[PDB]
């Protein structure tokens, strides 16, 4: 048997094999599998077993469709498929690994440029892929290391030398980390200047004699006047240093110096408070700002150590809601946090409600039948109250626009439809197992017209009452919205309601329940009967 | 007024040369519905006027690509406005049964992709964070029709295209196709959290410490607060 | 020597302005007609609060939050809103033990120093900043819950999933008792 | 794998050629450090909470010495240590 | 105020439909039933419809404590190098460069409590 037949009939393949294929997000049982694979090819070169190669790349793509912001792993698995030979592969690998991050990431972008120098071998497309990489992630704190990467292939490939300058000058107002190397940069690459014509590289020469008062075309001696044009364009210099260094010792004293882990672990590990509070202050103050590729920009690089949070979905949701008004941005921005975030209830709470705004409803059926559809039918038993409430919030708005009225006065019947009325009562039916009772009869008792009113009695109320559930009946909050349904009903006259509450509603409870019952019920008595209320305290005395 | 003949003839009057074609030209409006046979009579009554080559559909196997290609500027906007009006009138004014009369209080909105190599140099707004990886999305908000016949024309009037695959449009159909994919898993993921795919047995003690000791780090705070704000 | 130095800066001198770590709010224009609930009320969606509390005829109060970024989160949503008719002008402030601190080191006009307020004891894990709880759980403590937070006054609470019915139910209780009268708040 | 750089894909089999003959190993017995060399067996198991005193601060931004005074002379909130 | 804006989204869910939400929009205000409350949560002056002298940036980093910040006036950091290679770039203007040690406090603590 060949080595791949000899790792495939190993103990340890099975056992390793197996825990990632029972635990998919634990990433712990990823990287144990995936390293032994690769350690047992002991030397990986272009004749090793095309089987045992296939089983690599089919189990590196597999962890990359599992957790898609492992940086490292991206760049790990591009250079095995460089190793190997194929640089197209390897490009691809890199251009995936991009995508993943909106293009926003500077270590895969670092990387591929490293890598990119070696393989292209044309300039022009070459320097395209360092314009396209400064877009996104040009801007970065820490980005002094792609400039140094762009600088060294323009002052090696470029005869003219008008490039340096013109890229090194947008590099003196980026506040960068290491903002002070390239002002020295500048300042030595001033010095060796040696006459008046090189000034013209700086700057254009109209507002070199307007701003500045140095005429390039001054013939005569040339000598002091080129140390006074130094001294002039090295205090302008100085001028600019000042505020990059406002800027750079600001954002490090206050936030930088503050955050530690800048890169995504797995998806369970746990964040510092500090550094949650320190990055949504962080946001705050870019938000301020108003520079659109930084802000984008800090968002991506603040959802790596808190992608599976979700505060920082919602807040950069927000801020493309109502500081930027794009909303199909918003819907992309939340229905992309579905995937990485743990919680969900409030991504798909803001998201719900995104698409209402956005006059999607086909979408929205879409999600409420993939939601009924993730609990087998079955959302009215989830043990989470919340997914359920939100459901039927949504699905109720869909059901009243789709299906005419059946009561009075255009009343539409939000939960009293038998689609609905069904999940309600299925759910009221399990009485302590279940979590949200009032809150479901709370919002049932809301109909307030007569034909509303008698279906809701009959069906919630009286149907409770013969079933002798003692849960409902010992619980003050079920009579106080019996009553508070009858009373608040448009159609009976005031002596008709008080005749049925206080005749027949109040007899019906048992007096064992009444240390119970009396605490709610004396709360709707004061409320609105206070002449009866010598009847309620002399009926369960 | 809210005939769509009406404004295009209106339009084809007013606008500088809105019968020339725009070379390169590829717009992908993906819809969805819920009476597959319904729209195909949408379809059926549109392809009488807009041809075989310049408008195709394809369907998902609901969801429907309208793709748009070698339109004219004209012809973009009848297209658009009757698939808008129709995917809007579905809900609101279910009883009309018209497709080119847009009832009144009808107001269009919807989105539409572009491939991204189109350079521009409102009420078309194009949308930061894109989920399709090589297509632009494009979002159109309350236009009356009117306004979106008038809209339409001063958007595709300037951009300007430029060289696209022959078969780009199976390259968004599965780009589409997966990001939908990834967020149905991800619901599905929904009541998996806990243990049906996490290994909660072995995270629980390496956590348990951290959030003991955390928690005596709050009480500790607490205590310590108290003892900063009493005077006593 | 070499061409590139770190930077080296003065210290501000800490009053309760340059402390970073305060946390208290100091609410100025208070109408008199608005007592310490009604104030709690306006406060507390921000955040969890230490304490409220209003000086008698001062018209000012103080809020002390437990966390900055709750007590920012205040001072950005309610600056000149009006509390019963009459504007305000929120800032950060200090206690009451270090007022009385000020107060009597201004009769005696020695010194003036402040103290600084305590910190947390970073790093924690369970706490999300920001979240309140109002009221047997077995917590998987995985990190898009919250596995931790205060309890509202004081002590230290697991939040649960079930604790959004909680709000929820406690919710619809002010909307119709506080509507008949029985709370103002 | 991607930043010890002698486990790295590409330049992992020449940083081994690298080495030297190593034929004076009084050099090596003299310089009497350990070497201390990452595996690349590594998984994220080790290292679960980083912030458990093991990190330190990331260090200030350096200026330039000839432009000293030009810094703000106190910063803007009262930092401890 | 989080109260009503709760029960009244529950409210207007459960009872009403798409017809009189689509109605109640209009574009002049961007008020709309089901998104407007959820945006306005906390936010209790919220309203939808030269950022430099706005007290929102001044006091950007730090809350009550307002600088006024030194910035370069024409900066060209949104600007790509491949179109800044086109043309020759101008000198930078400025601003704030002597306020860069003066930052003011409105310490209402002291004035209006202490000193009373």
């Amino acid at each position: 048997m060949d080595k791949y037949t000899a790792l495939i009939h190993d103990e340890n393949f099975s056992t390793l094999t197996l825990n990632v294929s029972r635990y998919p997000k634990s990433l712990a049982y990823w990287e144990k599998l995936l390293n032994y694979i690769v350690k047992a090819s002991a030397p990986i070169c272009k004749s090793t077993e095309p089987q045992l190669l296939k089983l690599i790349r089919c189990t590196y793509s597999s962890m990359l469709n599992e957790f898609p912001y492992l940086e490292n792993y991206y760049i790990d698995f591009a250079l095995l498929e460089y190793k190997l030979g194929n640089v197209s592969m390897s490009h691809k690998i890199f251009q995936r690994g991009l995508q993943a991050f909106n293009q926003r990431s500077l270590l895969l972008w670092t990387s591929y440029l490293k890598f990119c120098n070696n393989v292209i071998s044309h300039q022009k497309q070459l320097f395209k892929k360092y314009e396209t990489a400064e877009e996104y992630v040009g801007l970065h704190f820490f980005s002094g290391e792609f400039w140094d990467l762009y600088l060294e292939q323009i002052s090696s490939r470029c005869t003219s030398s008008k490039k340096y300058w013109n890229v090194l000058r947008k590099i003196l107002e980026i506040p960068l980390h290491s903002f002070s190397k390239f002002y020295a940069l500048w300042l030595q690459r001033i010095d060796d200047i040696m006459d008046l014509k090189q000034l013209s590289q700086l700057t254009s020469k109209d507002e070199l004699l307007k701003k500045l008062k140095i005429d390039i075309n001054y013939s005569g001696r040339k000598g002091p006047y080129l140390q006074d044009a130094k001294k002039k364009l090295k205090k302008i210099t100085k001028e600019m240093y000042m505020v990059v260094q406002y800027q750079v010792l600001e954002i490090y004293s206050i936030f930088e110096s503050k955050i530690y882990i800048n890169y995504y672990t797995s998806p369970e590990t746990l964040v510092s408070s500090d550094e949650i509070e320190t990055w949504i202050k962080y946001l705050d103050y870019t938000i301020t700002l108003q520079t659109d590729s930084l802000t984008h920009l800090n968002f991506q690089r603040a959802l790596l150590p808190l992608a599976h949070y979700d505060l920082v979905w919602i807040k950069y949701s927000k801020w493309l809601i109502n500081s930027k008004n794009d909303l199909l941005g918003a819907k992309n921005v939340l229905l992309m946090g579905l995937k990485f975030s743990l919680k969900k209830t409030e991504i798909i709470k803001l998201l719900y409600s995104v698409i209402c705004k956005l006059n999607e409803y086909v979408l929205l059926r879409n999600l409420l039948e993939k939601i009924e559809s993730s609990y087998s039918d079955n959302v009215e038993n989830v043990d989470d109250f919340e997914i359920f409430w939100d459901y039927l919030q949504f699905k109720t708005f869909c059901q009243n626009s789709l299906y005419s009225s059946r009561y009075s006065d255009s009343q539409s019947n939000g939960l009293l439809n038998k689609e609905l009325f069904d999940k309600v009562w299925k759910r009221l039916s399990c009485k302590e197992k279940k979590s949200g009772q009032e809150i479901l009869l709370n919002n049932l008792v809301q109909f307030y017209s007569k034909d509303t009113v008698e279906f809701v009695e009959k069906n919630i109320f009286q149907k409770i009452i013969e079933f002798g559930w003692e849960y409902y009946l010992q619980n003050g909050m079920f009579w106080n919205c019996y009553c508070r349904l009858i009373y608040f009903d448009t159609s009976r006259s005031y002596l008709d309601k008080r005749q049925y509450i206080v005749r027949k509603i109040w007899p019906q409870i048992d007096k064992k329940f009444a240390q119970s019952v009396l605490p709610s019920l004396t709360e709707f008595c004061e409320s609105y009967f206070p002449e009866e209320m010598d009847t309620l305290e002399e009926m369960f005395t | 007024s809210f005939d769509i003949w009406k404004n295009l003839d209106r339009i084809r009057s007013t606008k500088k040369n809105a019968g020339q074609f725009i070379k390169g030209s590829l717009l992908i409006l993906p819809m969805r519905t819920e009476d597959k046979q319904q729209f195909d009579e949408c379809m059926d009554e549109l392809h009488k006027y807009i041809s075989k080559d310049i408008l195709r559909c394809y369907p998902q196997k609901m969801l429907f690509y309208i793709v748009l290609k070698d339109f004219n500027i004209l012809d973009s906007c009848f297209v658009l406005s009757v698939l808008l009006a129709f995917q809007k009138r579905l809900w609101m004014a279910p009883s009309e049964k018209s497709y080119f009369r847009v009832p009144k209080n009808i107001n269009l909105t919807g989105s539409f992709y572009l491939p991204k190599n189109i350079e521009t140099g409102s009420s078309i707004v194009e949308v930061g964070f894109n989920v399709v990886p090589d297509f632009q999305q494009f979002q159109v908000k309350a236009c009356h029709v009117s306004k979106f016949m008038n809209e339409l024309s001063n958007f595709f009037s300037q951009v300007e295209f430029g060289k696209c695959e022959a078969n780009v449009i199976n390259y968004f159909k599965r780009e589409y196709n997966r990001t939908y994919s990834q967020i149905s898993l991800a619901l599905y993921e929904l009541p998996l959290i806990g243990d049906g795919l996490f290994d909660i047995k072995s995270y629980i003690s390496k956590t348990r410490p951290i959030i003991e000791t955390s928690k005596a780090q709050m009480i500790k705070h607490i205590s310590e607060m108290k003892a900063y704000n009493e005077i006593s | 020597m070499s061409q590139f130095i770190y930077p080296v800066q003065q210290q501000p001198s800490l009053n309760h302005f340059t402390d970073p770590n305060n946390t208290t709010v100091f609410i100025g224009g208070l109408s008199s007609l608005v007592t310490e609930d009604e104030l709690r009320a306006y406060f507390q969606p921000f955040g969890t609060i230490v304490y409220v509390k209003i000086p008698v005829g001062k018209c000012c109060g103080f809020v002390q939050y437990v966390d900055r970024l709750s007590a920012e989160a205040a001072i950005a949503g309610m600056q000149g809103f009006p509390i019963a008719n009459s504007r305000v002008r929120l800032s950060w402030g200090r206690s009451a033990k270090q007022t009385a601190l000020l107060q009597q080191a201004m009769l005696s006009n020695s010194l003036q120093v402040q103290q600084q307020q305590p910190g947390l004891q970073q790093p924690n894990y369970g706490y999300i900043p920001s979240s309140t709880c109002e009221a047997n759980v077995s917590s998987t403590m995985l990190p898009g819950c919250q596995i931790l937070n205060y309890s509202n006054p004081q002590q230290v609470i697991m939040q649960g999933s079930e604790a959004v019915v909680n709000s929820t139910n406690a919710m619809l209780n002010r909307l119709e008792q506080g509507s008949n009268g029985f709370m103002f708040a | 794998k991607v930043f010890v750089d002698a486990n790295r894909f590409d330049i992992g089999d020449l940083v081994k050629a690298s080495k030297l003959p190593q034929r004076a190993n009084e050099k090596s017995a003299h310089h009497s450090f350990k070497q201390t060399s990452r595996s690349r067996d590594e998984t994220c198991e080790s290292n679960p909470f980083p912030r458990l005193n093991n990190p330190k601060k990331l260090e200030p931004p350096k200026i330039l010495s000839q432009w000293s005074n030009t810094i703000p002379k106190t910063s803007i909130f009262y930092s401890v240590d | 105020m989080n109260d009503i804006l709760t029960d009244y989204k529950t409210f207007y869910l459960t009872h009403s439909n798409i017809v009189t939400y689509e109605s109640s929009i209009i574009d002049s205000n961007t008020f709309d039933p089901i998104l407007y409350p959820e945006l306005k949560m906390s936010n209790p002056k919220y309203d939808p419809v030269d950022w430099h002298k706005k007290t929102e940036w001044k006091e950007a980093g730090h809350i009550g404590i307002t600088t006024e910040r030194p910035q370069i006036s024409n900066s060209i950091i949104e600007c790509n190098s491949g179109t800044l290679i086109q043309k020759p770039i101008s000198l930078p203007n400025f601003r704030n460069l002597e306020k860069i040690n003066q930052v003011k406090i409105n310490d209402l603590y002291t004035e209006e409590f202490l000193k009373e």
